[PDB]
RNA sequence: GCAGAAGGGCAAAAGCUCGCUUGAUCUUGAUUUUCAGUACGAAUACAGACCGUGAAAGCGGGGCCUCACGAUCCUUCUGA
RNA sequence: UUUAAAUGGGUAAGAAGCCCGGCUCGCUGGCGUGGAGCCGGGGUGGAAUGCGAGUGCCUAGUGGGCCACUUUUGGUAAGC
RNA sequence: GAAAGCCGCCGUGGCGCAAUGAAGGUGAAGGCCGGCGCGCUCGCCGGCCGAGGUGGGAUCCCGAGGCCUCUCCAGUCCGCCGAGGGGCACCACCGGCCCGUCUCGCCCGCCGCGCCGGGGAGGUGGAGCACGAGCGCACGUGUUAGGACCCGAAAGAUGGU
RNA sequence: GCCGUGUCGGCGGCCCGGCGGAUCUUUCCCGCCCCCGGGGUCGGCGGGGGACCGUCCCCCGGACCGGCGACCGGCCGCCGC
RNA sequence: UCAGUAACGGCGAGUGAACAGGGAAGAGCCCAGCGCCGAAUCCCCGCCCCGCGGGGCGCGGGACAUGUGGCGUACGGAAGACCCGCUCCCCGGCGCCGCUCGUGGGGGGCCCAAGUCCUUCUGAUCGAGGCCCAGCCCGUGGACGGUGUGAGGCCGGUAGCGGCCCCCGGCGCGCGCCCGGGUCUUCCCGGAGUCGGGUUGCUUGGGAAUGCAGCCCAAAGCGGGUGGUAAACUCCAUCU
């Protein structure tokens, strides 16, 4: 009993299976390039704000450190990833001691 | 055609049809819709009530494809088909009912209107008004929705 | 300057428009120019078809037009794969290929594939010399003609259903009504709030 | 005397004291007044609601009446 | 200002009326009430004199006026 | 011949046939008979039809009666026809119906019983309905915008000698 | 000889007819899905015919006018040479 | 066409798009990188292979270049290892013949028919005339000049009319290039002071910033961009 508009809209058809195209996969971690970047964090060093952010992240505040990232990196969807990947680098040192 | 018009007819009369006194100059009352608020107020109104201000909500980038519902009301419904059938589907045997789908004719909605004749009908449309389908379910007809 | 009952007007003439006018005093003289650009191109190439390659079958993408069928751009790139022809011989066979196209339903897939496996069946090619690698005999005894017009396999052929005559059954003349559309709207816009009250049911514990 | 400018109106009163009191409330229209026969404003009779008063019929949607005020855009607050 | 002229203004001088008979009604309500409404039936000559009237459309020109008896306002008075 | 002719599985498309609403959206038929559930102002059912009624309304139809060398025997006719019937277009009114809000109210429906749909009766708002009249083309008139009936400045601006 | 309009018939040319028809037929004919090397029409789908109508083509038969649709003979009454 | 619409605007005057849809046209690709091939690459100089109107592939010198030349590769994937059944090419020049759709293009040079009688005049191209073929030619009655008004007096027009002179694309020997496809298995997979964000100006219909720029802070890998009302979460789509 199909219908014009609602939850089950319009013409019900068969959803043909298909492989995803090759440009749809643009940003997987691709381990060799992961090795290049994780080689380069410990030779090139860290950004001057994040060397200040990780002395904020542990003892000054825990919320204000993201708001400190929220103003220097663009938005809140870009500020959570920077906040939690520092807290893993700062967990890759603190817990490997 | 320059013969039939007035500037041959009014060639010799000195003021040429615009007064000795007003003596039509260039733009006496402002150009275009000038002064709809102030001095052409009585003329902007009475003849255009509603002209000044907001009335509704904005809809940024409306697309003229999704408000698209061309509407047949039932008195144009038998003339989508060949009339060779509506006499044929009226032969006294049974409920030999033909389909009449408006969506292969360019219509999406069946609106109500009285005076449908007494043959049994099935109608494929995407939208029905509740006056319209009771005008079909009273002639022994059915109302099959599809999209 | 406005007078008795009339129309308020906004003509777009305050901008200087007497320089950007485009008279069409040559619109005959271009039609007799671009027929010569076809007639000295229809005979110029070949008994290969004019009016371009074989174009796909494509359904129009809006609520307004999704009941009709349009000639499109190219076989998407798995029709070349289902019919089993290489993707870079397809445009020198004479089939048009659109690379970036999706397909997500078999209901519109097979109407291209049925066309595409039928095209090559109604096709003949020419040999260099008749060694004929994958070609049969002389092409139909010199192919009966030379060239087609305005589409090889008539790209619209918009086809329709019959449903010749039925019998009203019981349910069919009862259910599928106006109230089968209202609550379809009254639920699909109230789908989220009613699950939000079905989030509150848990915290009553 | 009726708050105030005049004119009109008023005596078991529209005045003067007394007793309650919120009809200076919500609501859709019609009409009158300057009128082009527009609008603001003011006013008139009504109708549906809730009330006040009175024992009652009633009267009362501001001042006894003729003036006391103000569009579009914008801002603000409230109402389902 | 008690009185109150002449001229002036409104209305009326019939069938769109009048009468009788009967049905609706949630209005009104001692009361086949009151009042509207509708249906059917009965009788055209209802002051003078003159004349063919009704209704819709589009829109030009005009928006600087002056003079005369008569009644008047400013002004001493004026072709003010 | 920059003409003319044809296309129609070239009607895509314009404008019209469907209005209202801010918007989600909704989207124009009553009549007559009979039978009924407290016929209870509410309401339920089949049937015949079918665009409702009132007052005017050109025209058309019936038309008592009359009208010819003598009175009684009949035919197509004609002309004057009193009264009466059907009533176009339209004009005024009353009703109905569609949509927007508001007062009052009870009922039903189930892709699944809910701050769910549907309906009713009153009163208003609408560029609506009530058997559609539009599109194309040409011409005239008028209004606007374009140097816009012709002529006219003191200026202003860029770029230069 | 004629042509109009309605009545049809010879279905006469339909299977060697014109155009048209979202009228018809799952015993007709191809490319397939549904079910267990096949099949069940088991529901069809993309496609072809042939049946019915709706309008046009001859026959004989009918009507009515022989009409600007024209000739035949015969008649009256003209006309030149 | 959508459209004078959505939108913008002392929401005044005014300005004002796009997506669908229909047609003309229709053509797609490469490189960096990632990894492999003993730089397998290019330039120049000189000599001769040997030919026009000149450049090639030979050979030896010199320079580039390892901070990366050339081959295969490009996001629809690609490589590599298979394994299976196919198949062995194209392209340039060289000489030409055989063509060429208005029959490729240019150039020069030619192609029918009355001045016959009479008449008028400064002068005819005027007016009249031509046996049973209607005097003559007509695929040639466009035009211009000729002492005035001409199918026939002369250039020319008509004609898949002609003859010439040069140039125009596509047969055919000598060169140069020269294994593609599918199936399964492993491997590789991308452009940074840029995107975004803030603030300021210009602009646009773009309205809580459409475009673009300055300045500052400055990215990420299940990442990033967009989805037309700013922000947070979640889901889905699409592109790189
Ligand atoms: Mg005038
Ligand atoms: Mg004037
Ligand atoms: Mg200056």
């Amino acid at each position: 009993y199909p219908m014009a508009v609602g939850l089950n809209k319009g013409h019900k058809v068969t959803k043909n299976v298909s492989k995803p195209r090759h440009s749809r996969r643009r940003g997987r971690l691709t381990k060799h390039t992961k090795f290049v970047r994780d080689m380069i964090r410990e030779v090139c060093g860290f950004a001057p704000y994040e060397r200040r952010a990780m002395e904020l992240l542990k003892v000054s505040k825990d919320k204000r450190a993201l708001k400190f990232i929220k103003k220097r990196v663009g938005t809140h969807i870009r500020a959570k990833r920077k906040r939690e990947e520092l807290s893993n680098v700062l967990a890759a040192m603190r817990k490997a001691a | 055609p320059s013969r039939l018009r007035k500037t041959r007819k009014l060639r010799g009369h000195v003021s040429h049809g615009h007064g000795r006194i007003g003596k039509h100059r260039k733009h006496p009352g402002g150009r275009g819709n000038a002064g709809g608020l102030h001095h052409h107020r009585i003329n902007f109104d009475k003849y255009h009530p509603g002209y000044f201000g907001k009335v509704g909500m904005k809809h940024y980038h409306l697309k003229r494809n999704q408000s698209f519902c061309p509407t047949v009301n039932l008195d144009k419904l038998w003339t989508l088909v060949s009339e060779q059938t509506r006499v044929n589907a009226a032969k006294n045997k049974t409920g030999a009912a033909p389909i009449i789908d408006v969506v292969r004719s360019g219509y999406y909605k069946v609106l109500g209107k009285g005076k449908l004749p007494k043959q049994p009908v099935i109608v494929k449309a995407k939208f029905f008004s509740r006056r319209a389908e009771e005008k079909i379910k009273s002639v022994g007809g059915a109302c099959v929705l599809v999209a | 300057a406005p007078s008795r009952n009339g129309m308020v007007l906004k003509p777009h003439f305050h901008k200087d428009w007497q320089r950007r006018v485009a008279t069409w005093f040559n619109q005959p003289a271009r039609k007799i120019r671009r027929r010569k650009a076809r007639q000295a191109k229809a005979r110029r190439i070949a008994p290969r078809p004019a009016s371009g390659p074989i174009r796909p079958i494509v359904r129009c993408p809006t609520v307004r037009y999704h009941t009709k069928v349009r000639a499109g751009r190219g076989f998407s790139l798995e029709e070349l794969r289902v019919a089993g022809i290489h993707k870079k011989v397809a445009r020198t066979i004479g089939i048009s290929v659109d690379p970036r196209r999706r397909n997500k339903s078999t209901e519109s897939l097979q109407a291209n594939v049925q066309r595409l496996k039928e095209y090559r069946s109604k096709l003949i090619l020419f040999p260099r010399k008749p060694s004929a690698p994958k070609k049969g005999d002389s092409s139909a005894e010199e192919l009966k003609l030379a060239t087609q017009l305005t589409g090889p396999v008539m790209p619209v052929r918009n086809v329709y259903k019959k449903e010749k005559a039925r019998v009203i059954t019981e349910e069919e003349k009862n259910f599928k009504a106006f109230a089968s559309l209202r609550m379809a709207r009254a639920n699909a816009r109230l789908f989220g709030i009613r699950a939000k009250r079905a989030k509150e049911a848990a915290e009553q514990d």
